[PDB]
């Protein structure tokens, strides 16, 4: 569903990027992952570990659905349960989910 | 001036 991303532990809502990048940087595992909602409009943020780097990807809500480049999904959670199953940047697929504390 | 993952 549009906001069932709302209960998910690996979403963080207005956590900024140099917070996400703190907690990414605590431990840092390839795979690991959070998603934030960005301080702009129907726009929210993976941010994620890949290849021994710290890295973001944008995402769109554009009416019903989200858009990463030019993939579409139902919802934020249809995405990522996408984007656990085939690779989202280069070779790394989401793995390690970093939870809310 | 933040860099995010290229478009597309």
């Amino acid at each position: 569903g549009s906001h069932m991303h709302e209960s998910k532990e690996w979403y963080h809502a207005s956590l900024t990027r140099a917070q996400a990048e703190h907690m990414l940087m605590r431990v840092p595992r390839d795979g690991a992952f959070l998603v934030r909602k960005r301080n702009e409009p129907n726009s929210y943020a993976i941010s994620f570990r890949a290849e021994g780097k710290i890295k973001h990807c944008r995402v769109q809500q554009e009416g019903q659905t989200v858009m990463l480049g030019n993939s579409e999904f139902d919802s934020l959670v249809d995405l990522i349960s996408y984007y656990e199953k085939h690779p989202l940047y280069r070779k790394m697929k989401l793995r390690y989910p970093i939870n809310e504390e | 001036s933040s860099v995010y993952v290229p478009d597309e």
